[PDB]
C-alpha cells in the first residue's frame, strides 16, 4: 500500500440493499460466477509469482543528500560554490512541483469522490489548495525559461522590497 | 465457441491482473462517488441507522 | 445555445423541400434534431438532450439501413424521382419506413415522443427568447411535412421505376438487421428513458394550448402536407416563386459560399504570395 | 563522446578501400552499429548536462537531435543510391565519404561547449552541403541553388563571429555552464541592440525566417534526396538549437527587440501556408510546410516559456522525420514520373496499393492528427503564445485549418482517382522504398507511445 | 438466359390515367400521346393501392384483438 | 458461362515486404518479450528498503526493476 | 464543339433543347400522367410552326425558347445516375486498373493463370505483328495537308484490323 | 399567453416582473401565517447526494422513491406511487409559486390603483 | 430455388416478409394502444390546471 | 420575359444564350473551322505518339512543361516597376504587419499596465 | 474552363477537361473540377447574394427584438430551504450567512 | 467494487484484436465480417453489464493509469471515466454499429476490399469510444481529431468521383 | 448486384418497345427499318424513341448520338456497346 497518512481517504461506508423482490437479484449470480470464474486463477498465478519471488531478494535505497549552505553565501563570481547551490535549488523545484502534483491528485480525489456534494466536506482541500498554489504563484511564476537560481533571488529582493516599501509609506 | 469465449476471457485474466496488482498498488487511481446511503437504511461495515425522516402530514 | 439552434433548425425545415434526394432529406432531418437538441442545451437540461441523442440514434440507424435497403433494391438510382411506388412489393421494407417516420415528430405516443416533447414543454415552460420557441414548433410542423413527402413519394404512389426488376429479399442478413433495429426502436427508447434518476424538475403543469399543442401542430401539419399532395394530383405546372428556388439550392449558402470564399483567398494566393 | 567522433574516423577510409559491390553493406552495417552506439548515450539526470573534458556535453537540447542525426545517417544513404548507380565507383565513394564527414561536423556541432567552435562547426556543416547540392542537383539552375544557399548562410552568419569574439573578450572564456554562472544583463543601450541584432539575425537566416526565405526553395527543388533531407531537416534544426543555446544570455532587451521578429514569422507563417496550396512542383510543397513550421518555432523560441520550449523541441524532432520521409516518397514519385510536375503524375490508388497508405500515414502526421508529435508541438505552443497575447491564438487556428487544407490537398490531388492511362511505365514499388518508409515512421510511432524523451531541458 | 417478355398489345391501353389524357387531349383537339406504355404502371398488382390514411393506419386490422385480449389478460 | 476475370495489379511485391517486416520483427520479438516474461516470473523487481546506520552503496541498487 | 465539325445545325440545336427541355418537364412533372399531358402540350408547341421556311424567325423564335427556358428550367434535374453529373459518374472505379498493367507480374503469379496468359501475349503479338506497314500507309495516304476531322476511317484498303485501336478496344468493361 | 401580451401592449408600471419579484415586501398583511414545513432533515440529504435545486422543497417523496428505486431493482414498472406522490408535492409548489406572481400582481395593482384614486 | 426477376409485372411475394411485416406493424399498433389505454394518459398530464391562483380575496393583507 | 441574366466573375453565362452567337460571319466560321483542325491535328499527334507498343514512357506533353517554367521561373523576367506593382506590393507586403503589430502594442499595453495594477485572474495563473 | 466542356465530348484527359494541346490557362491550379466549380447558378448572381443576406439579417434583427422581448410563465422564484440554499454556493461555512427566511403564501 | 472497472475495461479492449489481426495475418480470411460480427456482439453482451450495475446502485467510478509527461504542476494519464453519459450511451453506440455491420456485409458484399472498409469503420469505431468515455480533455481532442480523420477515409473510400474526395 | 443482359433479349426487347408505339405500325416492322428514310415519320418522334431507350435503360446517351442512329440495329449495338455485354 502506501501511507495512509500522506494520501487519506474518508473512512468507507456500504449500505445494505433489501428486496421486496423475488426474482431473485440476476446480477448476484453473475458476480458470483465472475467470482469463481475469474478471482480463484488470478488468485493462484499471483500466489505462484508471490513463492517464485518470495525465493529471493533485490533491495533499493531512495537517494538522500547533504545539505550546501545558499546561493547567498557565494562570493561575486564564485563558479563551483554557485554550482553546489543552483543545483541543489533545482533539485528543490523538482520536488516542489511535485508536492503540487500530488496536491491536485487530493483535489481530484475529493471532487470524484463526493460526486454532486461538493462544497459539503471539499473545502478544506480547495482553502489549502489556493493556500499552496497562491505561494507558488509568489514564489516561482514569473522567473521566465532561463532560471538558473539567480532570478529568483532577485525576485525574491524585489517582491520583499516592494511590500516593505508599501507598508512603510502606508504605516 | 471455446475459440470465442477464449477470446474473450484471456483479455479479462490479463486486464484483471493488471487491474488489481499495479493499479491498487498505485494510490490515486480509480475512485468511485460512493453509493448512497439513505436516512432509514442502515451500514455494511459499521452498522446503524440513521434516524427517518420526520412525520408526513397532508401526504 | 437556444439563439443558434433555432435558427439551424429553421433553416433545415425550411431548407428540407423539393429535395429529391433520399439521403439529403435525412441529413437536413438530423441537422433539426440536432438543432433540437441546442435549444434542449439552450435550457439548463443536459439529460433530455441525452435521452434524445439515445433515442434518435436507434430511430436514424434504423432509417438510413431501410433507405439503404431501397436504394440497393433499385440499383442505386437513389433518388424520389424514377421511385415512385413501392408499398404491396417488399411490405417488410415499407413497414420499416413508416414505422421510422411515425417514430419521428412522436406519433401518439411512442419513443421519438418522449425526448422531443418533453424538450419542446421544458422550453415552452422557460425564460425562454420569444422566437426560438416559435422556430422550433414552425420546424415541427415542417419535418412532420417532409416525413410526409418521403413516405407519400416512396411509398404510395403509382409506380414509376423502369423493368427488369430485381427487387429482392431472398435475404437473411438484412431482415434480420431490420428486425433488430425495429425492435429497438420500439421498446429500448422506453426502456432508456424510464429507469434513470431524473436530475431536473419535472414542470407537468402546462396550461390549455400547452401540452397537446405538439400534437396538434404535428397533425395540422399532416393536413397541410396532404393538401399539398391533392393539389400535386392535378395537371397544372405553376410556375416556381422564388420560395421554391430558395429550397432547392439549400438556402443559396453553400453555392454561394463555396464559389466565394474558395475565390477570394486562392485569387490573393495566386496575386499576392505566388506571383 | 569522443567515443562517437572517432569511429566516423576509422569509417571514412574503409569506404576508400572497400573493392566493387561491397561499398554499400559495409557502410549501411557500420552506420547501423553508430545507430545502437548513439542510443548508449541518452542518460542525461536531473540538475546538470553530462559533461565530458571541456569540447563535449549533452542536453536534452541535443540529445534528441544527436539521436536524429545518427538515425537519419543510414536512411539518408539507402535514398542515396539509383540515382547514382551509373555513375563512376570513384565519384560514388567521393559522394558517400563527403556524407560521413557532413555527419562528423554535425555531431561536432550538437556536441559542442563553446559558441565558437559552434561557429566553426556551423560553417563546417555549410561547406559539404554546397558541392553536394550544385553537382547532384540534376537541374539546370542546382548553381544558383548552390549559390543563394552559400552566399545566404555566410553573410547573415558572419558579424556572428565578431559578436562571440566580443562577448568572449568581455566574460572570458565561453563554455555554456560558464555563461550560466557569469552572465548579467544589458540594458536597453543602442549597441545592445545591435548585438543581440546581429546574432539572432544570423540565426534568424538558418531559420529561414519569412524576411529571407528565399534562401529555401531553390536549394530543396534543385537537390538529391541526400542533401535535400539533411538540408532541411539537420540545418533547420540545427539552427534553432544554436538560437535556443544562445538565447540564455542577452534577456533583458528581447522584450523590447522581439517585437518586429514575432509579427514577420507570425504574418509569413500565414502568407507561406497560403503559397503552398497552389503552386505547381509538387516538391516544393514540403519546402514551404518546412518554412511555415520554423515559422512557428521562431514564435515559440521567442516568445519565452517552459512550455514553450517543450512544445519547440517537440515540433522540431516530430517535423525533422516528417519532411525526411515525405521528401523521400516526392523523391519516389519522379523515380516513377521523371517530371517534378503536380498534375501529371496522377492516379496511384489502382497502382501501388500500398505506397499510398506510406502517403496517407505522411500526411496524417503533417497535419497534426493527435498521436502525432507535430501536434505536440503545436498544442504546448499554441498555449504558450496565448498565455503571451490572449489575441494570437486566431493566425494559430488559421494556419492550423489551411496545414491540414494544403497537406491533404496535396495528398488527393496526385494520389485520387484516376490515372491519365498515358504514364504506362510504373512498376509496384520496391522493397527498398517501403524499407526506407518503415525506418521513418516505426520509430515515430513508437516515440509517441512514450515521448517524455524528447522534450526540453525543462522537463 | 430467356426473360420470356410479356408480349406487346395486351395492354389494350383501358388505364385511368392515361385514358384521361387522351380525353382531355382529345377535346384539345390532338388525339396523339405516347399512348400505350404505361398501363403496367397502371394495372397488376398496381391500380388501386391504398390511400395515405390507409397505409399509415393499416395497425388496427390485427392490434384490436390483442388488445382486447389485454383488456381480458 | 458467366464468371471474368478481374484485373489487380500485383501482391507479390507488397506481400513480400509485409512478409519480410512481420517476420523480422517477430525475429527478436518473442526472445525479448519471452526474457523479460522470464525476467518478471523469476528474479523479481526490489523492496523498498531504507539506508541503513552507516552504510554506503553502490550507485546502483537505487532502482526498483532490475534490467534497469 | 463536337469531333465530327464545328457548327451543329439549326436543326441539331433545336433538337437539343427539345432533348433538354423534355428531360427538364421529366423532372418537374412528376405522376408521370401529367408529364404525359404537358410533353405532348410542348410537342404541339413545337408543331404550331412546322411550315417555317423563313430562317430569320426561327433563330429569333429559337432565341425565345432559351429566354422561356431559362425563365422556367429546374435547379436538380432528374439526370440519370451513370451519367457524368450523376449519382454514378465512375461509382465503381475503384477496379478499373488499366490493361498496360497485368503484365509487371511474378511468373510464379504467371503460373497460376496460363492459358489467358498465353493468349494475352498472342493478342500483343498481333499488336505489334500488324502496326507498321497498314497503320503508316492509311497515316500517310488518306490526311490531306491538314487532318482537319476527329473521326478517322477504318482500314478498308486490304486486309487486317483499322488502326489505332489499341486504348479503344482494350478498356475495362465498366463492370469490374 | 395572453398576460405575456397585457404586459407588453399596456404599462409597465402595474404589471409585476419576475426575477425582481419580491418588491412588496412578505409580511406585508399576514394574520400571523408563517409555517414553512422543511422535513427535509438537510444533513441525511446530503448524505444522500442530491442535486443543486433539488435540495428543496418536496424531497423527502424523493428520498423514498430512490429508496423503494434502488432497493427493488428489476422492476422497472412498480415504483410509480410514490412517484406521482412526488409529482403532486411539485404540483403544490408550482401552484404556491402561481399564487405569490398573482399575490404580487394584484398587491402592486390595487396599491396603485389606490394611490392613484387618491392621486 | 433461385429469385428470378420479371418484365413490366408485379413482382413475386414469399409470404415470410408479408408475415413479418404485418407481425411488426401490428404489434408496433397494438404497443401503442396498450400505451394509450393500460397506463398513460402521458398526453393529458395527470393535473388540472387551474385557474388563476384561486380567485379569493383577503389573501395575506391585500390592499383596499 | 426575364432581365436576360448578367454573370459575373463566378456566375457562369452558357453558350445556351450569348446572344452574340446568332450573328454568325463568314470568317467566324472560319475561325470555328480552323480552331476544330488545329485540334485535329493535335490529337492526330498525340494518338500517333500514344499508340506504339515499343513506347514504355510518360506521353512527353510539352504544353504542362510549358505552363510549369513560364510560372516557375520566367515570372522574374518580365517585370518592371510601375506605379502599380509597388503600391500593391507595399499594401499587401507591410500593411497587415504594421495593423496586427499596432493591434499587439495595444493588447501588450493592456496586459503590462493591468497585471502591473494587480487587478487580473491571477489568484492562481500557474503555467507561465 | 471545368463545368463547362461536358463529359460526352471524349477527349483525352478524362477529369483534367483536357485534350492535350491548348494554351492551359493560367490557373489551372485553381480552376479545376473539385476545387472551384463555376456552373452557370440557376438565377442570378446579385439576386442570389441579396435575398441571402437580407434572410440572416432578418433571422437577427428578430433575435433581439426576441431578445428584448422576453417571455415567461406566471411563475415566481424558487424557495431554497437554508436561505437562499446557503453552505453549498460559494462557501463560508460558519462566517456569513444573509438571513432571509421564506414566509408563507 | 473491481468488477465494474474491469468489465468497461474489457468493453474497450476487445475493439483492438480484428485490427492487429488482419495486420499480422500473412493467410488470407475470408469470414473477416464473422469475426467483427462476433466480438461487436460479446462487447454489446459486456457492456450491458456495467449499465445494470449502474442503475442497481449508482456507483460512478473513474479509472486512470499510466502517466506520461508529468512535465509542469499538471499531468496527464490514459484516464476515462464511467458516469452517467459514458454509461448509458456507450451500449446504444455499440448495438446501432453491428446492425451497421450487419447491413455493409449485405450492401458491401460485391466489392472485393471488404477488408479494408472494415478495418476503417471498426477503427472509426474505437476512436469515438474514445471520445466518449474520456474526461482528461486531451484525450477528448484525440478522439475528437481521430473520428475526423476516419470520416475523411471513409467518405473518400470511393476514389473517384471528384465530388465525393471533395 | 448481378443482372446479366443478351444480345438477343435485349433487341427483342427494343424491337418490343419500337412495336409499343402508337403511329408507328407493327406492319411492317423489323430491325433493319430507317426512321427518317422509309418509315416516314419526323426526326421529333425519332428523339422522343431515343428519349424512350433512355428513360428505360437508365443511362443518358449523349447529344452527339441523339443525331445518327436512325434504325434499330445500331441502336441495339450502341446500347450493347455502353452496357459491353458480350461473351
Ligand atoms: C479562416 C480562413 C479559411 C481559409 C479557407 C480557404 C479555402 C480554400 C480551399 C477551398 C476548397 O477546398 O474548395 C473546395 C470546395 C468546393 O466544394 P463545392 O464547390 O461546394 O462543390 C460541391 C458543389 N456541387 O469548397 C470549399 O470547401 C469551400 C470552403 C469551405 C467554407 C469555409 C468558410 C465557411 C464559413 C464562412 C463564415 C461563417
Amino acid at each position: 500500500s502506501w501511507d495512509k497518512d500522506v494520501y487519506p481517504e474518508p473512512p468507507r461506508r456500504t449500505p445494505a440493499p433489501s428486496p421486496q423482490t423475488s426474482l431473485p437479484n440476476p446480477i448476484t449470480y453473475l458476480t458470483k460466477a465472475f467470482d469463481l470464474l475469474v478471482d480463484r486463477p488470478v488468485t493462484l498465478v499471483r500466489e505462484f509469482i508471490e513463492r517464485q519471488h518470495a525465493k529471493n531478494k533485490y533491495y533499493y535505497y531512495h537517494r538522500e543528500f547533504r545539505r550546501v549552505p545558499d546561493i547567498t553565501e557565494c562570493h561575486e563570481k564564485d563558479v563551483l560554490c554557485m554550482f553546489e547551490a543552483e543545483m541543489q535549488w533545482k533539485r528543490d523545484y523538482k520536488v516542489d512541483q511535485e508536492i503540487v502534483n500530488i496536491i491536485q491528485e487530493r483535489l481530484k480525489a475529493c471532487q470524484q469522490r463526493e460526486g454532486e456534494s461538493h462544497r459539503q466536506n471539499c473545502a478544506k482541500e480547495l482553502q489549502q489548495f489556493t493556500q499552496v498554489v497562491k505561494a507558488y504563484q509568489d514564489r516561482y511564476h514569473d522567473l521566465g525559461a532561463h532560471y538558473s537560481a539567480r532570478k529568483c533571488l532577485a525576485k525574491q529582493k524585489q517582491r520583499m522590497l516592494a511590500e516593505r516599501k508599501a507598508t512603510k509609506e502606508a504605516a | 465457441s471455446i475459440f470465442a469465449f477464449t477470446h474473450v476471457l484471456i483479455p479479462v485474466w490479463i486486464i484483471h491482473y493488471y487491474l488489481k496488482y499495479h493499479v491498487t498498488t498505485k494510490p490515486y487511481t480509480i475512485v468511485e462517488k460512493k453509493p448512497r446511503i439513505f436516512p432509514g437504511d442502515t451500514i455494511l461495515e459499521t452498522g446503524e441507522v440513521i434516524p427517518p425522516m420526520k412525520e408526513f402530514p397532508d401526504q | 445555445m437556444l439563439c443558434l439552434g433555432a435558427m439551424t433548425t429553421l433553416f433545415t425545415a425550411m431548407c428540407a423541400l423539393t429535395q429529391n434526394d433520399i439521403k439529403k432529406i435525412i441529413a437536413f432531418s438530423t441537422s433539426s434534431q440536432l438543432g433540437l437538441m441546442m435549444v434542449t442545451i439552450g435550457i439548463n437540461q443536459p439529460h433530455l438532450a441525452f435521452l434524445h441523442i439515445c433515442t434518435h440514434a436507434f430511430f436514424k440507424a434504423m432509417l438510413f439501413m431501410c433507405s439503404g435497403s431501397i436504394i440497393h433494391s433499385l440499383n442505386d438510382e437513389q433518388d424520389i424521382r424514377k421511385m415512385g411506388g413501392l408499398f404491396k412489393a417488399m411490405p417488410f421494407t415499407t413497414t420499416a419506413l413508416i414505422i421510422g417516420s411515425l417514430a419521428l415528430t412522436g406519433m401518439p405516443f411512442l419513443t421519438g415522443f418522449y425526448s422531443k416533447d418533453l424538450i419542446i414543454e421544458s422550453a415552452n415552460t422557460s425564460y425562454t427568447n420569444a422566437w426560438a420557441l416559435l422556430m422550433t414548433l414552425v420546424a415541427t410542423s415542417f419535418t412532420a411535412i417532409y416525413s410526409t413527402r418521403i413516405i407519400f413519394f416512396a411509398l404510395l404512389g403509382q409506380p414509376r421505376f423502369p423493368t427488369l426488376i430485381n427487387i429482392n429479399e431472398n435475404n437473411p442478413f438484412l431482415i434480420n438487421s431490420i428486425k433488430r433495429l425495429l425492435i429497438g426502436s420500439l421498446f429500448a427508447g422506453f426502456i432508456i428513458s424510464n429507469n434513470i434518476p431524473p436530475m431536473t424538475i419535472p414542470q407537468m403543469t402546462m396550461p390549455h394550448y400547452l401540452k397537446m399543442t405538439a400534437l396538434t401542430v404535428t397533425i395540422l401539419g399532416f393536413i397541410l402536407a396532404l393538401e399539398i399532395s391533392n393539389t400535386t394530383h392535378y395537371l397544372k405546372f405553376n410556375y416556381p416563386s422564388n420560395t421554391f428556388k430558395f429550397s432547392n439550392l439549400l438556402g443559396y449558402y453553400p453555392t454561394i459560399m463555396h464559389r466565394l470564399t474558395p475565390y477570394m483567398n486562392l485569387t490573393m494566393s495566386q496575386k499576392s504570395a505566388s506571383s | 563522446m569522443l567515443k562517437y567522433i572517432i569511429p566516423t574516423m576509422m569509417l571514412m577510409p574503409l569506404t576508400w578501400l572497400s573493392k566493387n559491390s561491397m561499398i554499400w553493406i559495409n557502410t549501411t552495417l557500420h552506420s547501423l552499429l553508430i545507430s545502437l552506439t548513439s542510443l548508449l548515450l541518452l542518460n542525461q539526470f536531473g540538475d546538470n548536462s553530462l559533461n565530458f573534458s571541456l569540447t563535449f556535453f549533452s542536453d536534452s537540447l541535443s540529445t534528441p537531435l544527436l539521436i536524429l542525426t545518427m538515425w537519419l545517417l543510414p536512411l539518408m544513404l539507402m535514398a542515396s543510391q539509383h540515382h547514382l548507380s551509373k555513375e563512376n565507383l570513384a565519384r560514388k565513394k567521393l559522394f558517400i565519404s563527403m556524407l560521413i564527414l557532413l555527419q562528423l561536423f554535425l555531431i561536432m556541432t550538437f556536441t559542442a561547449t563553446e559558441l565558437i567552435f559552434f561557429y566553426i562547426m556551423f560553417e563546417a556543416t555549410l561547406v559539404p552541403t554546397l558541392i553536394i547540392i550544385t553537382r547532384w542537383g540534376n537541374q539546370t539552375e542546382r548553381l544558383n541553388a548552390g549559390l543563394y544557399f552559400l552566399f545566404y548562410t555566410l553573410a547573415g552568419s558572419l558579424p556572428l563571429l565578431v559578436a562571440l569574439i566580443y562577448i568572449q573578450n568581455t566574460m572570458g572564456s565561453l563554455n555554456f555552464l560558464i555563461l550560466q554562472y557569469w552572465v548579467q544583463p544589458m540594458p536597453n543601450s543602442w549597441s545592445n541592440t545591435f548585438m543581440w541584432l546581429a546574432c539572432m539575425m544570423a540565426f534568424m537566416v538558418k531559420m529561414p525566417l519569412y524576411g529571407l526565405h528565399l534562401w529555401l526553395p531553390k536549394a530543396h527543388v534543385e537537390a538529391p534526396i541526400a542533401g535535400s533531407m539533411v538540408l532541411a531537416a539537420i540545418l533547420l534544426k540545427l539552427g534553432g538549437y544554436g538560437m535556443m543555446r544562445i538565447t540564455l544570455l542577452l534577456n533583458p532587451i528581447t522584450d523590447f527587440m522581439a517585437y518586429p521578429f514575432i509579427m514577420l514569422s507570425l504574418w509569413g507563417m500565414i502568407m507561406t501556408s497560403s503559397i503552398c496550396l497552389r503552386q505547381t512542383d509538387l516538391k516544393s510543397l514540403i519546402a514551404y510546410s518546412s518554412v511555415s513550421h520554423m515559422a512557428l518555432v521562431i514564435v515559440a523560441i521567442l516568445i519565452q516559456t517552459p512550455w514553450s520550449y517543450m512544445g519547440a523541441t517537440a515540433l522540431m524532432i516530430a517535423h525533422g522525420l516528417t519532411s525526411s520521409m515525405l521528401f523521400c516518397l516526392a523523391n519516389s514519385n519522379y523515380e516513377r514520373v521523371h517530371s517534378r510536375t503536380m498534375i501529371l503524375a496522377r492516379g496511384l490508388q489502382t497502382l501501388l496499393p500500398l505506397m499510398a497508405a506510406w502517403w496517407l500515414l505522411a500526411s496524417l502526421t503533417n497535419l497534426a492528427l493527435p498521436p502525432s508529435i507535430n501536434l505536440i508541438g503545436e498544442l504546448f505552443v499554441v498555449m504558450s503564445t496565448f498565455s503571451w497575447s490572449n489575441i494570437t491564438i486566431i493566425l494559430m487556428g488559421l494556419n492550423m485549418v489551411i496545414t491540414a487544407l494544403y497537406s491533404l490537398y496535396m495528398l488527393i490531388t496526385t494520389q485520387r482517382g484516376k490515372h491519365t492511362h498515358h504514364i504506362n511505365n510504373i512498376l509496384p514499388s520496391f522493397t527498398r522504398e517501403n524499407a526506407l518508409m518503415s525506418l521513418h515512421m516505426l520509430p515515430l510511432l513508437l516515440l509517441s507511445l512514450n515521448p517524455k524523451i524528447i522534450l526540453g531541458p525543462l522537463y | 438466359s430467356k426473360m420470356e417478355l410479356p408480349d406487346y398489345k395486351q395492354w389494350k391501353i383501358e388505364g385511368t390515367p392515361l385514358e384521361t389524357v387522351q380525353e382531355k387531349l382529345a377535346a384539345r383537339g390532338l388525339r396523339d400521346p405516347w399512348g400505350r406504355n404505361e398501363a403496367w404502371r397502371y394495372m397488376g398488382g398496381f391500380a388501386n393501392n391504398v390511400s395515405f390514411v390507409g397505409a399509415l393506419l393499416k395497425g388496427f386490422k390485427w392490434g384490436f384483438a390483442a388488445f382486447v385480449v389485454a383488456v381480458g389478460a | 458461362g458467366k464468371r471474368l476475370f478481374i484485373i489487380k495489379p500485383s501482391g507479390f511485391y507488397d506481400k513480400r515486404f509485409l512478409k519480410l517486416l512481420r517476420f523480422y520483427i517477430l525475429l527478436t520479438g518473442i526472445p525479448v518479450v519471452i526474457g523479460i516474461t522470464l525476467i518478471n516470473v523469476f528474479i523479481g523487481e526490489a523492496e523498498l528498503a531504507e539506508i541503513p546506520e552507516g552504510y554506503v552503496p553502490e550507485h546502483w541498487e537505487y532502482f526498483k526493476h532490475p534490467i534497469s | 464543339f463536337l469531333p465530327s465539325a464545328a457548327y451543329l445545325t439549326h436543326q441539331q440545336k433545336v433538337l437539343q433543347l427539345y432533348k433538354r427541355a423534355l428531360r427538364h418537364l421529366e423532372s418537374r412533372c412528376v405522376h408521370r400522367d401529367k408529364y404525359r399531358y404537358f410533353a405532348c402540350l410542348l410537342r404541339a408547341r413545337f408543331d404550331e410552326h412546322k411550315n417555317e421556311k423563313d430562317m430569320v424567325k426561327a433563330t429569333q423564335l429559337l432565341r425565345e425558347a432559351e429566354k422561356e427556358f431559362w425563365h422556367g428550367q429546374h435547379p436538380q434535374p432528374y439526370i440519370f445516375p451513370e451519367s457524368p453529373g450523376g449519382t454514378s459518374y465512375e461509382r465503381y472505379e475503384c477496379y478499373k486498373v488499366p490493361e498496360w498493367c497485368l503484365d509487371d507480374w511474378h511468373p510464379s503469379e504467371k503460373a497460376m493463370y496460363p492459358d489467358y496468359f498465353a493468349k494475352r501475349e498472342q493478342w500483343k503479338k498481333l499488336r505489334r505483328e500488324s502496326w507498321e506497314r497498314e497503320v503508316k500507309q492509311l497515316q500517310e495516304e488518306t490526311p490531306v495537308g491538314g487532318p482537319r476531322t476527329e473521326a478517322l476511317p477504318p482500314a478498308r484498303k486490304q486486309g487486317d484490323l483499322p488502326p489505332l485501336w489499341w486504348h479503344i478496344v482494350t478498356r475495362p468493361r465498366e463492370r469490374p | 399567453g395572453a398576460h405575456l401580451a397585457r404586459r407588453y401592449l399596456g404599462d409597465a408600471s402595474v404589471e409585476p416582473e419576475p426575477l425582481r419579484m419580491p418588491t412588496f415586501p412578505p409580511d406585508y398583511g399576514f394574520p400571523e401565517r408563517k409555517e414553512r414545513e422543511m422535513v427535509a432533515t438537510q444533513q441525511e440529504m446530503n448524505d444522500a447526494q442530491l442535486v443543486l435545486q433539488q435540495r428543496d422543497y418536496c424531497a423527502h417523496y424523493l428520498i423514498r422513491f430512490l429508496k423503494c428505486k434502488r432497493d427493488s431493482f428489476p422492476n422497472f414498472l412498480a415504483c410509480k406511487h410514490e412517484q406521482h406522490d412526488w409529482d403532486y408535492c411539485e404540483h403544490l409548489d408550482y401552484v404556491k409559486r402561481m399564487k405569490e406572481f398573482e399575490r404580487e400582481r394584484r398587491l402592486l395593482q390595487r396599491k396603485k390603483r389606490r394611490e392613484q384614486r387618491e392621486a | 430455388a433461385h429469385i428470378e426477376p420479371r418484365y413490366r409485372q408485379f413482382p413475386q411475394l414469399t409470404r415470410s416478409q408479408v408475415i413479418q411485416a404485418e407481425f411488426f406493424s401490428a404489434t408496433m399498433w397494438f404497443w401503442i394502444l396498450w400505451r394509450f389505454w393500460h397506463d398513460s394518459d402521458a398526453v393529458l398530464g395527470h393535473f388540472p390546471y387551474p385557474d388563476p391562483s384561486q380567485w379569493t380575496d383577503e389573501e395575506l393583507g391585500i390592499p383596499p | 420575359s426575364f432581365p436576360k441574366y448578367e454573370p459575373s466573375r463566378l456566375a457562369s453565362l452558357p453558350t445556351t444564350l450569348d446572344p452574340a452567337e446568332y450573328d454568325i460571319s463568314s470568317e467566324t466560321r472560319k475561325a470555328q473551322a480552323e480552331r476544330l483542325a488545329i485540334r485535329s491535328r493535335l490529337k492526330r499527334e498525340y494518338q500517333l505518339q500514344y499508340n506504339d507498343p515499343s513506347r514504355r514512357g510518360v506521353v512527353e506533353d510539352p504544353a504542362l512543361i510549358r505552363w510549369t517554367c513560364a510560372r516557375s521561373a520566367n515570372v522574374y523576367p518580365n517585370f518592371r516597376p510601375n506605379t502599380k506593382t509597388s503600391l500593391l506590393g507595399a499594401l499587401f507586403g507591410i500593411g497587415p504587419l504594421i495593423f496586427w503589430y499596432y493591434v499587439f502594442k495595444t493588447d501588450r499595453d493592456r496586459k503590462e499596465k493591468l497585471i502591473q495594477e494587480g487587478k487580473l485572474d491571477r489568484t492562481f495563473n500557474i503555467s507561465y | 474552363s471545368q463545368q463547362e466542356r461536358d463529359p460526352w465530348y471524349d477527349w483525352d484527359h478524362p477529369d483534367l477537361r483536357l485534350n492535350w494541346g491548348e494554351p492551359m490557362h493560367w490557373d489551372l491550379d485553381m480552376y479545376i473540377r473539385n476545387r472551384v466549380d463555376t456552373s452557370p447558378t440557376p438565377v442570378n448572381w446579385n439576386l442570389m447574394c441579396k435575398h441571402l443576406f437580407g434572410f440572416v439579417a432578418f433571422m437577427l434583427f428578430m433575435f433581439w427584438v426576441g431578445e428584448t422581448y422576453p417571455t415567461y410563465q406566471p411563475v415566481g422564484p424558487k424557495q431554497y430551504p437554508y436561505n437562499n440554499l446557503y453552505l453549498e454556493r460559494g462557501g463560508d461555512p460558519n462566517k456569513e450567512p444573509e438571513p432571509v427566511v421564506h414566509y408563507e403564501i | 467494487m473491481n468488477l465494474f472497472s474491469s468489465l468497461t475495461l474489457v468493453t474497450l479492449i476487445l475493439l483492438t484484436m480484428p485490427i492487429a489481426a488482419i495486420n499480422f495475418n500473412t493467410h488470407k480470411f475470408t469470414n473477416y465480417p464473422l469475426y467483427v460480427k462476433t466480438t461487436i456482439s460479446c462487447a454489446f453482451i459486456t457492456s450491458m453489464i456495467p449499465t445494470m450495475m449502474f442503475i442497481h446502485t449508482g456507483q460512478e467510478m473513474i479509472i486512470s493509469n499510466w502517466h506520461w509527461l508529468t512535465i509542469q504542476t499538471l499531468k496527464l494519464s490514459l484516464s476515462f471515466k464511467m458516469d452517467f453519459f459514458s454509461m448509458m450511451f456507450v451500449p446504444v453506440a455499440l448495438f446501432v454499429t453491428w446492425s451497421i455491420m450487419e447491413f455493409s456485409m449485405w450492401y458491401m458484399h460485391s466489392d472485393p476490399n471488404i477488408n479494408q472498409f472494415f478495418k476503417y469503420l471498426l477503427l472509426f469505431l474505437i476512436t469515438m469510444l474514445i471520445l466518449v468515455t474520456a474526461n482528461n480533455l486531451f484525450q477528448l481532442f484525440i478522439g475528437w481529431e481521430g473520428v475526423g480523420i476516419m470520416s475523411f477515409l471513409l467518405i473518400g473510400w470511393w476514389y473517384g468521383r471528384t465530388d465525393a474526395n471533395t | 448486384d448481378a443482372p446479366p443482359l443478351t444480345l438477343e433479349g435485349i433487341k427483342d426487347r427494343v424491337l418490343y418497345v419500337l412495336k409499343l408505339y402508337d403511329k408507328i405500325d407493327p406492319e411492317k416492322l423489323s430491325v433493319n427499318s430507317h426512321f427518317m428514310k422509309d418509315l416516314g415519320l419526323d426526326s421529333l418522334d425519332q428523339v422522343e424513341i431515343i428519349m424512350a431507350m433512355e428513360d428505360e435503360f437508365g443511362f443518358e446517351i449523349p447529344d452527339i448520338d441523339a443525331e445518327k442512329l436512325m434504325c434499330p440495329q445500331e441502336i441495339v449495338d450502341y446500347i450493347a456497346d455502353k452496357k459491353d455485354v458480350y461473351e
